[PDB]
Protein backbone atom coordinates (compact mmCIF):
# COMPACT_ATOMS: atom_id res chain seq x y z
CA UNK A 1 0.00 0.00 0.00
CA UNK A 2 2.78 2.50 0.96
CA UNK A 3 6.52 3.05 0.11
CA UNK A 4 7.74 -0.31 1.56
CA UNK A 5 8.90 -3.79 0.39
CA UNK A 6 6.50 -5.49 -2.09
CA UNK A 7 5.66 -8.25 0.53
CA UNK A 8 2.64 -9.28 -1.62
CA UNK A 9 4.02 -10.97 -4.89
CA UNK A 10 6.49 -13.92 -4.99
CA UNK A 11 8.71 -13.50 -8.09
CA UNK B 1 -9.11 -15.59 -19.86
CA UNK B 2 -9.79 -11.92 -18.77
CA UNK B 3 -9.97 -12.37 -14.95
CA UNK B 4 -7.95 -13.59 -11.92
CA UNK B 5 -8.69 -15.52 -8.72
CA UNK B 6 -6.68 -16.03 -5.53
CA UNK B 7 -6.86 -18.69 -2.79
CA UNK B 8 -5.77 -18.87 0.92
CA UNK B 9 -6.83 -15.15 1.45
CA UNK B 10 -8.25 -14.88 5.02
CA UNK B 11 -9.71 -11.63 6.41
CA UNK B 12 -7.93 -9.45 9.04
CA UNK B 13 -8.95 -6.97 11.79
CA UNK B 14 -9.32 -3.14 11.66
CA UNK B 15 -6.42 -0.78 10.70
CA UNK B 16 -5.39 -3.51 8.13
CA UNK B 17 -8.60 -4.81 6.36
CA UNK B 18 -8.30 -1.87 3.86
CA UNK B 19 -4.65 -2.87 3.03
CA UNK B 20 -6.09 -6.27 1.91
CA UNK B 21 -7.84 -4.70 -1.18
CA UNK B 22 -5.50 -1.66 -1.28
CA UNK B 23 -2.24 -3.69 -1.77
CA UNK B 24 -4.13 -5.59 -4.54
CA UNK B 25 -4.39 -2.29 -6.52
CA UNK B 26 -0.66 -1.44 -5.91
CA UNK B 27 0.75 -4.91 -6.75
CA UNK B 28 -1.44 -5.27 -9.84
CA UNK B 29 -0.80 -1.63 -10.97
CA UNK B 30 2.55 -2.56 -12.72
CA UNK B 31 0.58 -4.75 -15.20
CA UNK B 32 -2.27 -2.22 -15.84
CA UNK B 33 -5.39 -0.90 -13.99
CA UNK B 34 -7.98 -3.12 -12.21
CA UNK B 35 -11.63 -2.31 -13.12
CA UNK B 36 -13.55 -5.04 -11.17
CA UNK B 37 -13.04 -6.25 -7.57
CA UNK B 38 -15.19 -8.63 -5.42
CA UNK B 39 -14.58 -9.90 -1.85
CA UNK B 40 -17.14 -12.71 -1.08
CA UNK B 41 -17.70 -14.19 2.45
CA UNK B 42 -19.21 -17.22 4.26
CA UNK B 43 -22.38 -16.44 6.35
CA UNK B 44 -20.94 -12.89 6.98
CA UNK B 45 -17.72 -14.51 8.45
CA UNK B 46 -14.03 -14.72 7.38
CA UNK B 47 -13.49 -15.41 3.63
CA UNK B 48 -10.63 -17.37 1.98
CA UNK B 49 -10.92 -16.34 -1.75
CA UNK B 50 -11.43 -13.16 -3.89
CA UNK B 51 -12.39 -12.36 -7.53
CA UNK B 52 -10.73 -9.63 -9.68
CA UNK B 53 -11.43 -8.76 -13.36
CA UNK B 54 -9.23 -6.68 -15.69
CA UNK B 55 -10.22 -4.51 -18.68
CA UNK B 56 -8.11 -6.83 -21.00
CA UNK B 57 -7.00 -10.54 -21.33
CA UNK B 58 -3.29 -9.51 -21.52
CA UNK B 59 -3.64 -8.06 -17.94
CA UNK B 60 -5.26 -11.15 -16.33
CA UNK B 61 -3.12 -13.79 -18.15
CA UNK B 62 -0.03 -11.72 -17.20
CA UNK B 63 -1.01 -10.98 -13.52
CA UNK B 64 -1.60 -14.74 -12.84
CA UNK B 65 1.95 -15.47 -14.18
CA UNK B 66 3.53 -12.55 -12.19
CA UNK B 67 1.81 -12.53 -8.75
CA UNK B 68 1.54 -16.38 -8.35
CA UNK B 69 1.52 -16.60 -4.51
CA UNK B 70 1.82 -13.39 -2.44
CA UNK B 71 4.54 -13.10 0.33
CA UNK B 72 2.39 -11.73 3.24
CA UNK B 73 4.83 -13.48 5.73
CA UNK B 74 2.19 -15.40 7.81
CA UNK B 75 1.91 -19.25 7.42
CA UNK B 76 0.97 -20.55 3.91
CA UNK B 77 1.33 -18.92 0.46
CA UNK B 78 -1.56 -17.95 -1.88
CA UNK B 79 -2.38 -19.40 -5.35
CA UNK B 80 -3.25 -16.87 -8.11
CA UNK B 81 -5.00 -18.67 -11.04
Amino acid sequence: DEDVKDNWDDD
Amino acid sequence: DSVIVVDNVPQVGPDRLEKLKNVIHKIFSKFGKITNDFYPEEDGKTKGYIFLEYASPAHAVDAVKNADGYKLDKQHTFRVN
